[PDB]
DNA sequence: TTTTTTTATGTACTCGTAGTGTCTGC
DNA sequence: GCAGACACTACGAGTACATA
């Protein structure tokens, strides 16, 4: 059996070489110099957003680090210690899960077993992830074994979260900045890994779980997933338009225009029959949000405008002709901190209705 | 007691999810985001049932098989559940740290393993994150399930490593019939109460079951009472109890159907107290009644999501703001950036 | 029909019943995890006691004619209303209702009872691998090897042993990234290869279950449990999903010096240097020369301890640093009359074995300050 | 050089002498004026900020007292005592982490053990690191051994928050604050470091990585090592800028005067410009804020823009020259509300640009028109 | 070690007789009228500031009750037990440091040793220092020892925080307070010790060091010794204004007197200040509002001001009673609104830097 | 003349109990 | 032995304090 669990994308496509990162150019660049050129560091800290592949780098960081054919950028990936890396059994590496952990006393006893010999590979990789969990005493246990460890040893950190840390930690590790990938990567990435599963899928669908994702591969390789169970093993775009959700009918503009006209008969009757077609509210507030920012755009520069769907931003510039910039900022300002308010309210449909009086009210009479 | 009452609009989802498992390709967390009291707990419930059954058949599980019994028994080695302490509202770290650490260990009857959480939104935040890596690379055969009232409150990092299934609520005339199948009332009420349940039947019937119905014709007639004299102190005597939030939620439904009765909105929440709605558009002004609405939504919150806050401070507070905004000449709040 | 006749003999239970009992209830996780189940079958009485990890069976013989069937008490109770009762007593219980009534002469009580259908009980189950151990040779296997296992270590598989069966062999491997032990010994049986990581509680239990060369050992393996029955006795654990590493491959694969030296010489030495020897950090500095062996030691107070012992060395001088509680308990374990040390690098670890037999293996991994 | 194996650059150039430390002057020169009168004090107490030389003063205190020579300020490089505490395990220093014997159960025996005579040298130098972090009992147990010590026994104390120790042990013991590097002095030892170790260097990238160390000498020496590997072994403008996640300016410059002169279009193309580089979009924020804050500085008081900024000094006065500072104020308040904003926005690069839209609309000199009535 | 200069102001300075000790003239006559008048009670417990003289003072009623010549207040200091309490060891003064001893498996043995006679003295003397840090068992057993103390027996606790002792080891206690010594008494007393051991000085130096000392005396020696080494055996009025400031942490309070007086320089370099000291600037605008706060109550009512700020009483006194309270309404508003938008900035320094400068907008100077 | 306190997690400390190593006149 | 005695070590409980 060889991990039939691993059925979850998540678990079977995480890389297993730096060539099989995506993204993060900058970080495996500074890794493959640092290991070819022998300036090898004690305290590596990957820190970025979730979902990006700090864990990942770590693990394919320490399979470099501890692979017999050398201090190598690139593990073979077949060796002794590259098999057992993958399976988990590996003595020499040490995987702290320090939002369980957190207590001083293990982190202490770690700590006095740090003078050991390795057991096979040339260094004692320690993997603590989620580093900012940790007590504020075992903060400050590690910083003499960070400051000054034995040759032998080399700590991992890998936290979602820098600025928690102690500035007397972040200043004893090197601070890798996981930066967040972009929807093209994640396009292509997806792309790559479902031809590789022999999956039906649309490049459209591929491109709304992409910008849907909020820049993560884990967040987009979920939605796929998700994608997958509810479509019958294939990524159609009408499924996963309807998962994510999408707004296919212009209702977004019709709400903006009579919201903008102030009229709250229109604006409710629309919210009714949104309501009515099961609306995502969430996903409606960002379409508002977009419609006003490209009436804000086309309002400064002429033309630069919704070309790529004509129809509305016909109508767009006519309302770009009408409205001053003043209360296109402020209708935007009170959509977006609807939408920021909008998990601290009794219902989505009652923060959005929220968000829509705030915003008749400002000019109810005009 | 309350048990695994199946409902039929969890039938075509049910189906569904059984065979993202049947086919073993599912995934291994499985985050339900359903309104309290719809129907996630049974779903999850008899999802756990045929994930847990040694000799299952088709969508159900047998009943026959001793995983069967030791489940109905409310006994299992492989079957965790993650529920609040008695009388605390919360979820420790210290047993989502057990379950972890129990996870290790192979599941007794040979089969696979199910840890389910009763409400995600309740975990702490050492809790939850105890949980992530769990929830990220579990064991050979480990199943999770969790439930939610909004996904996006949970953790950023939590809800990354789970597929998400929404349970759509019912369409409100299919509710609205369930619900006159259920309880022998009135339209008018039912409907006001499944709008109140945001559409949720299940939250609904327990409202009418329980005496939050009484407690809010009560609150309606002190509402009735108060609005042309301003006596709002008075509410405080039907706002305070365990359960105020409901009660200043129902307050709230009331400001914004008289906002939309002013601004004319054809269907409204409350339209079983057409009198009390129009008293309130009529003698306040919009410009108040945003204030007032802003601010009991805004007591609410601060109500359920600090721990230890005093019931009678803040609902006092906020009756006597909603008293001093009433009077002429005093400077309204303005929502913040 | 409510039959449930239990004849017993109270002096040939009460000891069954506190060894099933244990771990009784008094954890108030589980109301029916807080008692003990009785069973009827193959003319014998079964106590079963479980808290859903550990559960353990005393099979006690019958006296009278019985009535098969199953149903739990508390174990508190049970063992509480037997345990008083003047020297022999004739313990018979019947069933009422939900209720069990025992009687012995004038000595009549009552425990309040569950079905048997909701106590969680492992049926027969296909065993990956069974073994018939005489008493000896486990208590030798455990007892050689349990001071390796991993107290709470962060990786979890690490938290119990390997028992490896291979052809006609069992051996059990235990260590924490410091210290290994491998232990293996004979069958006679042809075994199908099989790994089995015990946790570190079962096999503490295991441990105090077996003596007596009288009785031999059955152990049955599967893939989710093991089980040991010492003559009458049952105790079933569940194993550790992880994989243990390749003891094979932690073993040095070139030990080019050579030193071997008495034991008992050996042992008093290492203890003399250890009296003076840092608190927490009990290493020894050891320094192999033709044929003499130069232990020494500190402490922060810089109490310097040293000592010679004359051994026969084979290689070149070297030098090499490790702890001394580990070598100590090695030692302790080899009771033997010379042992034999395998080193290759002052950075690779150091191996401990029987000179005079090639029986047993440790492994202790050497301080680098 | 040598560089055996490149042991980091942070633990290679620890200080090993007095006149080798980076600049902490008002500490340096007590220390050497009390070693030099025999005015040795049996306890004192180092406090700053992180990476700033506590550690390393305290073992340069435990050298020149521990010297074979006559106690002196500058400690011999021959010395055997000052050999092994520079490669550890000394006899008479005890290197003691505070954090891990927190417990009174450990600092008991510490002080059952103060009497004995040291082995060698003249002072049994205690050395606790990170003091803030031992428990009550403990600090209540230290309490007489630091009033009336061993006349052998000296205590060296040292911890970052020094306001966490109960309010006696600050009483018991001398306090030395180490004030946090200048830059100008970081780029000088991050000069000094690079010609050393002969790695090519540049003015621009030593700058930037003196500024992103935030006074702290250990963060601009890690970042110094972080650029080495960042570059083919080389620190260059390029790299460093890379690295930092940051633009060098400029850009930036060009951004708040398009904002100040209500030239949208210019505003829009150097958007485009900084997504094809793809920087962060809060940088664009953060560094347009920082810029609006430093024209803020120059509004107050002229002489309030270092050498760090002098390659744009001319320009930056001449925003200062014509900005009113209540205009100033509705740029920094706009630009902070977008980016306070930014996080809940359908895209970021849609947050950035509606901030900078607001921020020019919002004009009071030159609003954008109304559209026609 | 070498050269006598190494003796620490703080322990060769230790008084040995009554005439020693300065400005606790309510404890040293009520000791000396109760030793002399034959007045005496079973135990004597000593409280109050941390190097007021508590120890020192238990030392001199330690000398005083053992010496041959008569139970007084004034000791020879040429007999054997009077030199033998100071210097070396007297065996009938038991000296422990409760803080050392804590468990009650070291008090046990403690009163397992007053039922024996005294050796050289005829009281057998207990002297516990740090008496606050005693276990509850330890406390009970103390509590019975005390019950019926033997006739030969007096007990003397010394301690800084009086209210963690049990109130019924209070009752049997009469508790000597020792309050903080006056500026004055610190100044004459260090030009005393400054002129007896031929160190240079300057009054305004010494003055300095007095207000530094916050009261304790112990503190004003070591910054004494501080400063003595801040140069070349020297007290000068310049090096100790730079050690001052190096040590000095009212950045808050000084920071709001230069806003208010609308210095914008000298607020810029206080600012500069505190960042050279790594200063948390959270809890700078935490400590900036709570002073305002407290200002203003002052302004309300002058009983605002309590013990807890007798350092900075007159600053904050003369600062209300010349600033109109507009202006610190005005103020703290600002501050709130800066410190609500701190989190939010570029990075704290200039977000509190700017706070600061729209603080300073508001009624400027020409 | 009887009346008033928020949580969740962690870190020490001090004491009795409780179980076990070991070894000395029993 | 040996088991008691004694030594010693670990765990729990009850209490106290810190932090966000
Ligand atoms: N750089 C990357 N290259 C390839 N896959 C990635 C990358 N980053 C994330 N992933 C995908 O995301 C999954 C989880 O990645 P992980 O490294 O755990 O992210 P995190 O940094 O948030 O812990 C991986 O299993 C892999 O499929
Ligand atoms: N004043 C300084 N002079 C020279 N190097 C310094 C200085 N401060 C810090 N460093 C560098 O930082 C490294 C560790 O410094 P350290 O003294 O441990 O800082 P900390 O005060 O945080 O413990 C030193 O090895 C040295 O290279
Ligand atoms: N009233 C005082 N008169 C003279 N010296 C004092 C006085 N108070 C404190 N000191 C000085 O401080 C040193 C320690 O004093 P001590 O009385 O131990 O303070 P504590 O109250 O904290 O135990 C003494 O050696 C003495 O030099
Ligand atoms: F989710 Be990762 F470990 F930051
Ligand atoms: F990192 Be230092 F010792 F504060
Ligand atoms: F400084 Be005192 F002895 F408490
Ligand atoms: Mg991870
Ligand atoms: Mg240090
Ligand atoms: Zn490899
Ligand atoms: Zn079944
Ligand atoms: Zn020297
Ligand atoms: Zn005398």
């Amino acid at each position: 059996g060889p991990h039939m669990s691993y059925q979850v994308l998540a678990r079977k496509w995480r890389p297993q070489t730096f060539a099989d990162v995506v993204g993060q150019e900058h970080v495996l660049t500074a890794l493959a110099n640092g290991l070819s050129l022998g300036r090898i560091h004690h305290a590596y800290l990957f820190s970025g957003t979730r979902g990006v592949g700090k864990t990942s780098i770590a693990r394919l960081l320490a399979k470099g680090l501890n692979c017999e054919t050398g201090i190598t950028a690139t593990p073979c990936g077949v060796c002794d210690n590259c098999r057992e890396i993958e399976q988990g059994r590996f003595v020499d590496l040490i995987e702290i899960d320090a939002a369980s952990r957190t207590k001083v006393e293990d982190t202490r006893d770690l700590l006095d077993n740090v003078q050991y010999a390795p057991a096979r590979g040339r260094f004692k990789v320690y993997l603590i992830d989620e580093v900012h969990m940790l007590s504020r005493h075992s903060f400050n246990a590690l910083l003499k074994t960070l400051e000054e460890p034995p040759e032998h040893v080399k700590f991992l950190l890998a936290t979602t979260d820098p600025q928690k840390l102690p500035v007397t930690i972040l200043s004893r590790c090197l601070q890798f900045h996981l930066k967040a990938l972009d929807v093209e990567q994640i396009r292509h990435q997806l792309e790559h890994i479902l031809n590789e599963e022999h999956i039906a899928h649309e490049p459209r669908a591929l491109q709304l779980l992409a910008r849907a994702a909020e820049g993560s591969l884990r967040d987009a390789l979920s939605l796929t997933d998700q994608a997958i169970a509810s479509g019958d093993g294939q990524v159609s775009t009408q499924a996963v338009s309807a998962m994510l959700g999408t707004l296919d009918d212009d209702q977004a503009l019709s709400l903006v225009e009579a919201m903008v006209e102030a009229n709250g008969e229109r604006v409710m009757a629309l919210i009714n029959e949104a309501a009515a077609r099961g609306i995502e509210w969430e996903a409606l507030l960002v379409e508002m949000l977009g419609l006003l920012h490209r009436i804000a755009m086309v309002q400064l520069s002429p033309a630069a405008l919704g070309n790529d769907m004509a129809a509305i931003e016909l109508r767009m510039r006519e309302l770009a002709r009408t409205i001053p910039p003043t209360d296109i900022q402020l209708y935007y300002q009170t959509l977006l901190i609807g939408r920021k308010e909008l998990p601290y309210a009794p219902d989505r449909r009652m923060g959005v209705e929220m968000t829509l009086l705030r915003a008749l009210a400002f000019h109810p009479r005009m | 007691g309350p048990h695994m009452r199946w409902y039929p609009w969890l039938r075509p989802d049910f189906e569904k999810l059984v065979a993202s498992y049947q086919a073993g390709r599912g995934h291994h967390a499985l985050l339900i985001q359903a309104l309290p009291g719809m129907g996630d707990d049974a779903l999850i419930y008899a999802l756990s049932r045929y994930l847990l059954c040694q000799q299952p058949q088709g969508h159900k599980s047998c009943g026959h098989c001793r995983g069967c019994q030791l489940m109905q028994a409310g006994t299992h080695p492989d079957y965790y559940t993650l529920a609040p302490e008695k009388g605390k509202n919360t979820l420790g770290v210290d047993a989502v740290r057990e379950v972890t650490e129990k996870l290790n260990e192979h599941a007794r009857l040979g089969g696979a393993k199910v840890v389910w959480v009763t409400d995600a939104a309740l975990l702490t935040d050492a809790a939850a994150n105890a949980l992530l890596k769990t929830l990220e690379e579990p064991p050979a055969e480990t199943w999770f399930f969790l439930a939610t009232r909004e996904p996006e409150r949970l953790l950023a990092t939590l809800r990354s490593r789970c597929r998400l299934h929404y349970l759509a609520p019912p369409p409100e005339q299919y509710a609205v019939t369930w619900l006159s199948r259920e309880v022998t009332m009135s339209q008018d009420a039912l409907l006001a109460a499944l709008r109140l349940s945001a559409g949720s039947p299940g939250a609904a019937l327990a409202l009418f079951q329980g005496d939050n119905w009484q407690a809010r014709e009560t609150l309606c007639q002190a509402l009735a009472y108060s609005v042309p004299s301003g006596d709002w102190y008075s509410l405080l005597a039907a706002l305070n109890h365990e359960q105020a939030p409901a009660r200043l939620h129902w307050l709230a439904t009331l400001l914004m159907d008289a906002l939309k009765r002013h601004h004319g909105a054809a269907q409204v929440t409350n339209v079983d107290v057409p009198g009390l709605v129009a008293e309130l558009a009529n003698h306040l002004s919009p410009s108040r009644l945003q204030a007032i609405l802003g601010d009991v939504c805004h007591i609410r919150e601060q109500l359920m999501s600090v721990t230890g806050i005093n019931r009678e401070l803040l609902i006092t507070d906020l009756l006597l703001r909603i008293e001093h905004y009433l009077q002429p000449g005093v400077v309204l709040p303005v929502p913040h950036l | 029909g409510p039959h449930m006749k239990f004849t017993v003999e109270r002096e040939h239970l009460l000891k069954p019943l506190q060894q099933v009992s244990g771990p009784l209830g008094g954890r108030p996780t589980l109301p029916i995890l807080g008692n003990l189940l009785l069973q009827v079958a193959d003319g014998t009485l079964s106590l079963t006691g479980t808290d859903l990890e550990m559960e353990m069976v005393a099979r006690v013989a019958l006296v009278q004619p019985h009535e098969p069937g199953a149903t739990t008490v508390p174990a508190r109770k049970f063992f509480d209303i037997c345990r008083g009762l003047p020297e022999g007593a004739e313990i018979a219980v019947q069933l009422e209702g939900e209720r069990m009534l025992v009687r012995s002469g004038r000595s009549r009580f009552s425990l309040s009872t569950l079905p048997a259908a909701d106590f969680p009980n492992l049926d027969d189950w296909q065993s990956e691998v069974e073994f018939t151990l005489p008493q000896a040779t486990m208590k030798r296997l455990i007892e050689a090897t349990q001071f390796s296992m991993a107290h709470q270590d962060v990786r979890y598989y690490l938290n119990g042993m390997l028992f490896e069966t291979e052809g006609e062999e069992l051996r059990t491997v235990a260590t924490d990234g410091h210290r290994l032990a491998v232990c293996s010994m004979p069958i006679g049986q042809s075994l199908p290869s099989h790994s089995v990581i015990v946790p570190r509680k079962g096999v503490i239990e295991l441990m105090r279950m077996l003596d007596g060369g009288d009785n031999p050992l059955r152990v049955q393996i599967g893939s989710n449990n093991i089980r040991a029955h010492v003559g009458d006795f049952i105790f079933t654990s569940k194993l550790v999903d992880g994989r243990f590493p390749d003891y094979r491959r932690v073993l040095p694969k070139n030990p080019d010096k050579h030193l071997e030296a008495g034991c008992d010489l050996l042992k008093q030495a290492f203890a003399r240097a250890a009296i003076l020897s840092n608190e927490k950090f009990r290493g020894v500095r050891l320094y192999v020369s033709e044929n003499q062996l130069k232990i020494t030691a500190n402490n922060p107070e810089q109490e310097e301890a040293e000592e010679i012992l004359d051994v026969t060395y084979s290689g070149a001088e070297m030098e090499i640093g490790f702890n001394v509680s580990y070598v100590l308990d090695v030692l302790n374990a080899l009771k033997c009359e010379n042992v034999r040390m395998m080193l290759t690098d002052s950075v690779s670890s150091v191996q401990i074995e029987d000179a005079a037999s090639q029986s047993a293996a440790y492994v202790v991994m050497p301080m680098r300050l």
